[PDB]
């Protein structure tokens, strides 16, 4: 699932994961390399950055809680499964 | 001499940057531009309403070759850039009789 | 084969899609560019502004059917009054499909 | 008929723009892009972290003239939108079959 | 009179109405589509996404108000601008 | 130094100076001309002013502007 | 660049930094240590001030201290 | 205690005594001889000039006054300072 | 008659003339070259510097008055006659 | 025994005592002088008039020494002086015959 | 090599240096000193009381020369400085072992 | 014939003077020095000062007149206490004057 934001001084902004609900975190596409963590408060779309050790830090833990998740185990099964079931 | 304009993932830019970086292709710019258009898969929400998308955010690179390097840098952007599933993109491939530099002065 | 740019105003870009998609032009892509014109307040100050918001299409298409693509933008993009914009025929070589690889030339 | 494309330094385009005004070069389009290399580097910081940036704000001029005029054109951009040192860009000179105007259907064209 | 401005996700905004004030209706031109009631904080544009049939009806009420004052002529544009954004 | 920055209305602005330490003045590109103080912030980088407004702070910028010590002040103080 | 001034008392005093604009601070060769803040004035060239106060003034210039404007200056307002 | 001031016409000057305060008299080391009273404004240090009969005289009061309270030990150093500098 | 004088900034100061009473015109030996106005307050002791153009038309007018003062004239002939006279 | 008269910048003096008291050298004075050429003119301005300064804000050092102790006393004191740029001054070595001190009346003397 | 010591009148300063100049003398360095003693003519005031000065404003330049430039570097401050009448003040010259240069070490 | 160099306490100028007169040595120059030493406040902040205003006074004597005009000067200008100063007794070539052209020499 790709999302893009504008950035006011760095321009476009892609995704790399959720923080999440109710945030998302945010990298430069044109600098290489700044993070932020964005949000909807919403007057508003706000903007906060982090340095990239918080951000490797923030993914990392989301990368952990998120391998067990039931729908993506529940996928990546279906997936070694499913061709000497059918295929 | 000919520009290869490619629209193409955003998020490809990098991959792609480095493929023509290592054809030793060192002068390119890059836009924003939306794609359309069916596309499919698009139906989404954002929080009530929800709606459908007909243009997706894709970024058109524009670089300027030699006639010969044409059909490396192609094959070269194409490896970079796909990522099998539909939305992948086009490249273009258009004359162009002259460059200068604005610095120097310098006719290609 | 050929390329065509049409600068048109913004809003115009729903009723250009739908004439292209009737004519069977679904590869189009849209970027946003200022034109120059001339031709107001904000808060005090008040200002004038040379570049105006529009929008670039591109599309390419075949020879034969350029003519018609460009008639049926026209109609469905103008507006009667300044500012409607122009249209840019230029030639293109080659295209190629990233997805599968295919060319289509000459 | 032929194309110019212009990439140049966003802040030059009010220079650039008289002058083209001044060679009766009334219909332009501009546009927001990013060139590379960077040309230079860099340093930066932001507010820690630090970092660098390879795709820099530029401008694109695009205007279409006639064949006898590009020359001039190209010379008068150049030295309107110049700064000596890098980072100054590149024009691009293309052909175009015709021209079309929507407001009022006027097709432009110097070649057969 | 033409009025457009830029939404961080969804890009380019077209002017629907005004009210206005110093706080009009915008709606999406790329995606089909979502409405945003825009104002100046500001302090910061603000945005804040509303409804279509919310939207719907903030032009209705806006549409009748013309003729209560400001017509008509302008009556025309609106219930016009009505025609192409709902019907 | 080049510096830009895109506004949500008036799309891109061109900075004209440093008025802090931590705001800067902005103008627009596109516009002939509106003039903006920029600070961030926040938490959402943050308000316009107009030209003789702009004009004067430029002014005393400009002042200020154009226009060893640290030796000195080892020498005199550590 | 170096610049003396005689103090009645004190005799020799060498600059550390310049406050202004105007002002400029001094301290005491002679002595360990003493400093001034000096103008002119009058009229008459014109007061002393606590180490803690000097260093404190040299501090905040230290700080904006390290630290083509015209040209835009003369495309936007000329 | 030796204290020097340089006066801006007459050169180097010495403390003959204090009174003080914040309020001393001064003579010239290399003219015979000018009595001067300094003190400290101060923005700027003040001079005025006094006859030597005034000085004189205002030595001889302070000379007293040390008897009456800060005797004397600073009795004798004023009374020699009066011998050597009238006497 | 030779005066000098102690300048803060610029040292020894050099008597050009006098302004005439009760103030001074005084010039930089160490530096060349600037010119003061000096006058007794006299907290005090004040300066104020003046330009070359200035100093240079102040001199030339006390040049003027002092060529018609007696005692100069006085001087003057007596030098004249005094050798054929005595001599 | 010798004197060692160094013409300084004055901001030195501080730098220059240190070196001195270090390397054990008690009985120095300090007078103020001014040094021609001037190394460097100038500009310079005060208020409308602007002017030139021919000679320049220096300090006078002096200190008497044994003959053995000159050459690093020398040495010392260039490095504490010296700033690379043009009006950094000199060091003058003279002969002394004799020292007296007046609070005993204690003559010095290393020669015969 | 020899050291001048030349105590003179203030005013003569411009006088002197040009003549050292001129003489290709570029090294001196000058004081303010006051000088003994008499001297006569001193009975002055300044405004009650009235005084007398015994130690008059006087300046030292000091040069270092060569030992073959004395005689001539003497007589041409001597001419420069003298005023026929008396407080023209005196001249010192005495021995110097060695002059060193901060800047660059350079010992003559 | 040598230099008399006495670094002294500026107050004792004046006795100095008186003796070096009595001694018949009309010609002496002097200047405004400072001395290190060590060995306050002013009015907040209070400080500490390592040189010290003194005198210096420059006499040129004959080589038989130096050990009396020392002795003289140190009687007039000690004070017991430290602080007193030095004197220092160097060589001159000649002397001359500048109104006379009169010089002395050997």
């Amino acid at each position: 699932s790709e999302n893009y934001l504008n950035h006011p001084t760095f321009g476009l902004l892609y995704q790399i994961c959720s923080f999440g609900d109710s945030k998302e975190l945010f990298a430069t596409l044109y600098a290489q390399r700044l993070f932020f963590l964005v949000a909807f408060d919403a007057r508003g779309t706000r903007f906060e950055p982090i340095g990239r050790n918080e951000a490797r830090m923030l993914v990392d833990n989301r990368l952990r809680q998120l391998r067990r998740d039931a729908s993506l185990q529940e996928y990546n099964q279906l997936q070694q499964v499913f061709k000497q079931t059918f295929l | 001499m000919k520009k290869i304009e490619a629209i193409i993932r955003p998020f490809k830019l990098d991959e792609v940057k480095i493929a023509l970086v290592n054809a030793g292709i060192v002068g390119m710019t890059v836009s924003e531009v939306r794609g359309f258009g069916r596309q499919k898969g698009q139906t989404e929400r954002y929080r009530g309403s929800e709606y459908t998308v007909e243009f997706l955010q894709k970024l058109k690179l524009e670089i300027v070759v030699e006639d010969a390097q044409v059909d490396t840098v192609i094959d070269k952007i194409v490896a970079a850039a796909r990522t099998g599933e539909i939305g992948d993109g086009k490249i273009f491939v258009s004359p162009v009789d002259q460059t200068i530099r604005i610095r120097t002065g310098e006719k290609n």
